[PDB]
């Protein structure tokens, strides 16, 4: 069980790491009973720490191949005691800036920037010119093409990417896929004309028909080979004045002086 | 033409839908507008350029079972205006009514 998962995930199998885990995960409720849970670190708790970085460590990696980015987000969370505290006595390594890079990924490529701005502090304390950027580059300079607005160079970060068939690469179509939703969200203001042609050209296809198969699932009307935003504008407003906001969501003539007329009295 | 502004709630008419209407040229549709209002049958201000008759007087005519319900109903639909807004006044600023 233990040693067994460290050689199943040399080896390049990662179907394997996964189903030999949940044996293994009993015997991790003994590991973490040996260390205190770094209220003090010894040579021998370094020792008993080593054990419990490392089933935790390959589980995660391995999970990303799997397509389990669900149980990727649950290994990567475990690992944190140890890479808070006790730096530069086992605690800091070249899987550690591996896996933290990954993570980065997952929060960008669930579009969560809420989560990954506030996760980059706590890595500010740690490694960033301890263990210089040349792996975390990556996502931070992904996150900052999209905040000036430029999707020209992102496509080309991410397509770059695309040549190192790794495990980097899982969250890089996912992140390919991003780029199009927001254009789509855009592209209601911008225009109100494009023929098919100019949106093939927005979108990143290359292929005439691939725009077409994306505009049913994305639900724009393109009639005579050009598209009509006005419309999805009309849609998506009414759904929000359907909703139950309403009232003072547009504020009526009369509701205003009702209220200065009940303050003054009271 | 005077019946049809008094029987719509808007009391505008297209020329366009004049021209069907009484079968004329737009150029007599027009020319029977005028004549309308020096009669003082109409009374209001003309559009060429919005082609519109916006009218503010209709003279009192014939009341008959059918007009008698036309303007009925416009009674309710306007009663439902009323009723439900005074609800919302009650509901608001109920400390006050003192």
């Amino acid at each position: 069980l233990t040693k067994s998962l460290s050689i199943a995930f040399e080896n390049g199998d990662y179907a394997a790491c996964e189903k030999l885990l949940p044996p293994i995960k009993i015997e991790l409720i003994k590991n973490n009973l040996l260390i205190p849970d770094l209220s003090i670190q010894n040579d021998i708790y370094l020792n008993d720490l080593m054990i419990t970085k490392r089933i935790l460590e390959v589980g995660a990696l391995a999970s990303i191949q799997t397509f389990n980015f669900d149980s990727f987000e649950n290994y990567f969370n475990q690992l944190k005691p140890y890479y808070f505290s006790n730096n530069h006595k086992l605690s800091e390594s070249d899987k550690k800036s591996k896996l933290i890079s990954l993570y980065l990924l997952n929060l960008l490529s669930q579009n969560n920037t809420t989560k990954f701005h506030s996760e980059l502090q706590y890595l500010d304390k740690h490694i960033k010119n301890l263990e210089d950027d040349s792996l975390l580059s990556y996502p931070i300079k992904l996150d900052r093409w999209l905040m000036e607005g430029s999707y020209q160079k992102a496509w080309d970060l991410l397509q770059s990417g695309s040549q190192n068939i790794s495990e980097f690469d899982s969250f890089t179509d996912i992140l390919k896929s991003a780029i199009r939703d927001e254009i789509a969200k855009n592209t209601e203001l911008s225009y109100d004309f494009l023929p098919l042609s100019n949106i093939k050209a927005l979108l990143f296809f290359n292929n005439e028909k691939e725009t077409e198969k994306f505009a049913l699932e994305r639900n724009w009307p393109i009639v005579n080979s050009k598209v009509y935003f006005n419309n999805q504008s009309k849609e998506k407003a009414d759904y929000e004045d359907e909703m139950m906001h309403e009232e003072d969501q547009k504020t009526n003539i009369i509701e205003k002086a009702m209220d200065y007329a009940i303050s003054i009295e009271n | 033409l005077i019946e049809t502004v008094f029987v719509k709630n808007i009391r505008m008419l297209s020329f366009e839908d004049i021209s069907k209407a009484t079968h004329l040229p737009k150029d007599n549709v027009e020319h029977l507008v005028m004549r309308a209002i020096s009669l003082g049958l109409l009374k209001g201000s003309i559009d060429q350029v919005n082609e519109l008759v916006t009218i503010s007087w209709v003279q009192p005519r014939i009341i008959s079972g059918d007009q008698i319900t036309k303007m009925k109903d416009r009674l309710v639909e306007w009663n439902d205006q009323v009723e439900k807004l005074g609800k919302k006044m009650e509901a608001r600023g109920q400390s006050i009514w003192v």
